[PDB]
């Protein structure tokens, strides 16, 4: 069983939005189920719980700017209001003895600046030509300047999993993020190409990075 | 509301931590707690208070009633290096403003490394842009270090950014990358670029000169 | 439930 988030996106501050959430494998007929944010680098903050049966109930800044309502196959969160405030990873739960199943969450971004979205550039990293060569090398990738999150990076096609770092996003006071990756390598990965994906603009990129030649 | 204590704790490979959660008001055995490493979704962990989920190692053990409850991790793992939350769900007797308590971060001790340190040049294609970004990762390291990027032996006090990766479920290390973001014309102004990861008394370096790459 |  399982629940997943969809809706988030770039939001014009005071603007509204309804995220929705789809289930699999149980019944919401015979389960309760709720609502959660987390800003960045923040705790989690309760939104809501909608029983199976009876009131909903709400967290007290919640009440009267956020809605939670369901059909026979989903459960939904109405924002109205929004602020930089609310700029959030959102997350349906089913909930059962507490929240036992979560979504991957999906991100709901205000820009104060009022930004649009912005793909971002992808830069190969490699090191200066040492004079000592190896069997290893690591090499990665710069993905700067895009907005809204998120970016999804991955290597080889995703078949390149073991010894890659990919760090966590940085917002520059632009407003717009940055996050780089790398892998250490032997040969038989090389050449190494990374992947890099924003949604919020259809961008696909596909970089192979070389380490520089001497 | 919901207050756990403390914010943080650091403890030992193999040791034992007690985290506190304390409501205001009486919530029963309606306390669960969760696991959330840095970058996923929560986990949970123990519900009623004391029930373990399934999978979950005994080594988790919730304990109390009413208005305190504790959380003890024996055994600690690096796999164990998390922030842990608990939560009241008497939501048909009280009103809450957050149902959750702040979250306590445990960090999990090992043996001490410095890091290895790399440094990477702006690709060819950034200078073009106007604005080119040197990326330096430290990797492999505990504990915690500071970084410092110099230019021409100048030290940088302006735009360079951190990030760094959750303790590593294997051997609690960190990894770090830190970037120092100049214009084009700044970056052709100057020879040599330094990164210098500093670990207490130890400081690792690395460096390349505009010129060679 | 949900009220102890």
């Amino acid at each position: 069983q399982s629940v997943e988030e969809s809706g988030g996106r770039l939001v014009t501050p005071g603007g509204s939005l309804t995220l929705t959430c789809t289930v699999s494998g149980f019944s919401l007929s015979r389960y309760n189920m709720g609502w959660v944010r987390q800003a960045p680098g923040k705790g989690l903050e309760w939104i809501g719980w909608i029983p199976f049966r009876g009131s909903l109930k709400y967290a007290t800044w919640a009440t009267g700017r956020f809605t939670i309502s369901r059909t026979s196959t989903t459960v939904d969160l109405r924002m109205t209001g929004l602020t930089a405030a609310d700029t959030a990873t959102y997350f349906c739960v089913r909930s059962s003895d507490g929240f036992d199943l979560w979504g991957p969450g999906t991100l709901v971004t205000i820009s104060s600046s009022s930004g649009q979205p912005k793909a971002p550039s992808v830069f190969p990293l490699a090191p200066c030509c040492g004079d000592t060569p190896s069997s290893t090398v690591t090499l990665g990738c710069l993905v700067k300047g895009y907005l809204p999150e998120p970016v999804t990076v991955t290597w080889n096609s995703g078949t390149l999993t073991n010894g890659v770092r990919t760090f966590p996003s940085v917002r520059q006071s632009s407003g717009l993020y940055s996050l780089s990756s790398v892998v250490s390598v032997t040969s038989s990965s090389q050449p190494v190409t990374c992947n890099v994906a924003h949604p919020a603009t259809n961008t696909k990129v596909d970089k192979t990075v070389a380490p520089s030649t001497c | 509301d919901m207050t756990q204590t403390p914010a943080s704790v650091e403890a030992v490979v193999g040791g034992t931590v007690t985290i506190k959660c304390q409501a205001s008001r009486d919530t029963g055995d309606g306390l669960i707690w969760y696991q959330q490493k840095p970058g996923q979704p929560p986990k949970r962990l123990i519900y009623k208070a004391s029930t373990v989920a399934s999978g979950v190692p005994s080594r988790f053990k919730g304990r109390g009633s009413g208005t305190d409850f504790t959380l003890t991790i024996s055994d600690l793992e690096c796999a164990d290096a998390a922030t842990y939350y608990c939560h009241s769900n008497f939501y048909n007797r009280w009103t809450y403003g957050n149902a959750f308590g702040g979250g306590t971060e445990v960090v999990v001790k090992g043996d001490p490394v410095a890091p290895t340190v790399l440094i990477f040049p702006p690709a060819a294609d950034q200078v073009a842009t106007g604005t080119v970004t040197i990326v330096c990762v430290a990797n492999k390291y505990f504990p915690d270090v500071t970084v410092t990027w110099e230019v021409d032996g100048t030290t940088q006090t302006t735009g360079i950014e951190n990030s760094k990766t959750p303790q590593n479920s294997a051997d609690c290390t960190y990894n770090l990358s830190s970037t120092l973001t100049l214009t084009s014309t700044q970056y052709n102004s100057h020879k040599e670029y330094t990164c210098k990861v500093t670990q207490g008394t130890t400081s690792v370096v690395q460096s390349f000169n505009r010129g060679d790459c | 439930g949900x009220a102890g």
